């Protein structure tokens, strides 16, 4: 599971 | 220009189901990540969940974990919250957020928010407020205090005045709390000079238009 | 990660140099966003990266800070300022978490604390509200003590907002109990502290 704050964008 | 709308708010039976709406505009929907936000006075704002751009990974809130569903249509650009078993905490304004176009591994700030769709979860029905006298008795602070305690009324809202709209000068009407029965109660209090308490009579007017119900409520000093 | 501002709430003029502490209880990088929410508004980014100013936002807005102390200042407040700021954590798996946010109001004037026992109109009715008035003065968070005893749950607090017709503001905390849980005691104040400076207003039941 890697980290939920990843960038969410393109 | 961008800009995100909500829809779908309103009340909701405690354990009912409740889907809000975003509409977006402006930026491309399908190239940003968004985020639902909700937010009462009493606890201040809260994440609620998460959805990627491409709508692959999907987080909740430990709150909300497994009731909310969180998921968009880049077609129509909208982004949408399923809302499952809603407790009475669920009660806050819900806003659509979108994070700032960042580009690296992390992700960025809020840069953009809805106007924001209120939902209420109660299992009240319609009822007229009960006005209690919130009696003077010398106080403090140069003058006398007194006001009108509206109790237990659903929905919202009631407009409170003071002598049939003559007295506006030191009203506080505060705004209501949804309390713990599922109704609602707010108190309007009034600063009066201490000499006018015996002279002057001091009505105030609570009108609730849901109910149809009109509760005047005469506070004289106690004894 | 919790996110503690503070104060809570305070006091300023037009023109004046405010300085708005956020505190993380674990380290957060410079992964900090600061914001200003208008009363009935949606909140409007300030400050992204604990340091970059946001499009829009004039230069008298600057944020600095890292790890778990951050500041948010603003060189010369204005007007169209007065509103209540928050600063929001977004750092590695920690999500997303907002602090109670810090409200910027207008001063004055003079501070009164009332306290109004349940009117005996309610007492018939079962129910026992008494009511806690603060004027034109503001608490750190209003504590309410029944017979000398903190309470807590069942107290509701709620604040007014300042406008046009003058600066005076009000915060009103209703301690709400049941007949039966009335008439069991006694000796009923509300304290609130304020600086260093906690005024208790009381009563007991019945004079």
């Amino acid at each position: 599971n890697p980290d939920p704050n990843a960038n969410p964008n393109v | 220009q961008v800009q995100l709308v909500e829809s779908g708010g309103g009340v909701v039976q405690p354990g009912r189901s409740l889907r809000l709406s975003c509409a977006a505009s402006g930026f491309a929907f399908n190239t940003y990540g968004m985020h639902w936000v909700r937010q009462t006075p009493g606890k201040g704002l809260e994440w609620v969940a998460i959805i990627w751009y491409d709508g692959s990974q999907k987080y909740y809130a430990d709150s909300v974990q497994g009731r909310f569903i969180i998921s968009r249509d880049n077609h129509k650009n909208t982004l949408s919250l399923q809302m499952n078993g809603l407790r009475a905490e669920d009660t806050a304004v819900y806003f659509c957020v979108r994070v700032r176009f960042s580009v690296g591994p992390h992700g960025s700030a809020f840069d953009l928010w809805g106007q924001g769709t209120m939902v209420i979860v109660s299992s009240a029905s319609t009822k007229g407020p009960s006005v209690f006298p919130l009696a003077p008795s010398s106080t403090s602070g140069g003058t006398a205090a007194l006001g009108c305690l509206v109790k237990d009324y659903f929905p919202e809202p009631v407009t409170v005045s003071w002598n049939s709209g003559a007295l506006t000068s030191g009203v506080h009407t505060f705004p209501a709390v949804l309390q713990s029965s599922g109704l609602y109660s707010l108190s309007s209090v009034v600063t009066v000079p201490s000499s006018s308490l015996g002279t002057q009579t001091y009505i105030c007017n609570v009108n609730h238009k849901p109910s149809n119900t009109k509760v005047d409520k005469k506070v004289e000093p106690k004894s | 990660v919790q996110m503690t501002q503070s104060p809570s709430t305070l006091s300023a003029s037009v023109g004046d140099r405010v300085t708005l502490t956020c505190r993380a209880s674990q380290s957060i990088s410079s992964w900090l966003a600061w914001y200003q929410q208008k009363p009935g508004k949606a909140p409007k980014l300030l400050i992204y990266d604990a340091s970059s100013l946001e499009s829009g936002v004039p230069s008298r807005f600057s944020g600095s800070g890292s790890g778990t102390e951050f500041t948010l200042t603003i060189s010369s407040l204005q007007p169209d300022d007065f509103a209540t700021y928050y600063c929001q954590q977004y750092n590695s798996y920690s999500f997303w978490t907002f602090g109670q946010g810090t409200k910027v109001e207008i001063k004055r004037a003079a501070p009164s604390v009332f306290i109004f026992p349940p009117s005996d109109e309610q007492l018939k009715s079962g129910t026992a509200s008494v009511v806690c008035l603060l004027n034109n003065f503001y608490p750190r968070e209003v504590q309410w003590k029944v017979d000398n005893a903190l309470q807590s749950g069942n107290s509701q607090e709620s604040v007014t907002e300042q406008d046009s017709k003058d600066s005076t503001y009000s915060l009103s905390s209703t301690l709400t109990l049941s007949k039966a849980d009335y008439e069991k005691h006694k000796v009923y104040a509300c304290e609130v502290t304020h600086q260093g400076s906690p005024v208790t207003k009381s009563f007991n039941r019945g004079e």
